[PDB]
DNA sequence: CCAGTCCGTTAAGGATTGCGCCACAT
DNA sequence: GATGTGGCGCAATCCTTAACGGACTG
């Protein structure tokens, strides 16, 4: 409603977030929302685990990585999460997106 | 002045001029990448070739030190 | 919305980057692609020079089955 | 009720492309 | 003068990605 931010996120959000993540982990994700104005902890657990986090690789799709996911989707179909385990350093996320999207046509 | 008749004949004109360069530009290209898809092709053979030959030479070679 | 507000000046000049990049894209692509013909060629008057060079060695041995 | 996940869905914005305006080359 | 080219901008629309909201589960 009024009370919600679903615009973009600052270089000092993501920060914020980002020391939140080194101070007590990715959990309570609820505390360092406080901090923020107008930002509820899902999002900010969502902004890391698709863009924040240091593991996630922002890499071109390699011609490797579609194979496995046409194998895998044939098997278990929209089972992002599942099919994210195959795929180190993506996430379930680019998965449903890479599919949608590129891999759909 | 562009507003006259005058002035959108010219434009016409160099609108067709426009599109016909680009069409000889944008068929430059397509050959070009017929070529790469014919070369591509051609060198896939010729590798096979090479390969085929040279395991030719090299059962016949055995036969003449079998001698 | 209008033409005069800064608004549309910003959207304008987004678009205006991407289509420079894009065409800037397609332009070294094209180059590329007019490399790949040089070195593809290359390589198949090598590979072409090597048939020959097997095909001179199988008739020189073959040369010693005939007799008189 | 709250959190942490998982996912469908879709607005937002970069990438392309059809049409053309100009300036300058031939 | 006329036509040929290179560069760009505009605006429609193609293509991806971010992340809002709902459904579930502990």
């Amino acid at each position: 409603n009024p009370e919600l931010n679903k615009g973009p996120w600052t270089k000092e959000e993501d920060q914020r977030v980002i020391e939140h993540v080194q101070k007590y982990g990715p959990k309570r994700w609820s505390d360092i929302a406080k901090h923020l104005k107008g930002r509820i902890g899902k999002q900010c657990r969502e902004r890391w685990h698709n863009h924040l986090n240091p593991e996630v690789k922002k890499t071109s799709w390699t011609e490797e990585e579609d194979r496995i996911i046409y194998q895998a989707h044939k098997r278990l179909g929209n089972r992002w999460a599942e099919i994210a385990k195959l795929l180190p350093g993506r996430t379930d996320n680019a998965v449903k997106n890479h599919w949608n999207s590129t891999m759909r046509r | 002045d562009k507003h006259s008749d005058e002035y959108k004949i010219r434009r016409e004109r160099n609108n067709i001029a426009v599109r016909k360069s680009r069409d000889k530009a944008k068929m430059r290209n397509l050959e070009t990448q017929h070529k790469v898809l014919e070369l591509t092709a051609e060198n896939e053979r010729l590798q096979k070739k090479v390969e085929q030959l040279s395991r030719e030479l090299s059962t016949l070679r055995n036969l003449f030190k079998q001698l």
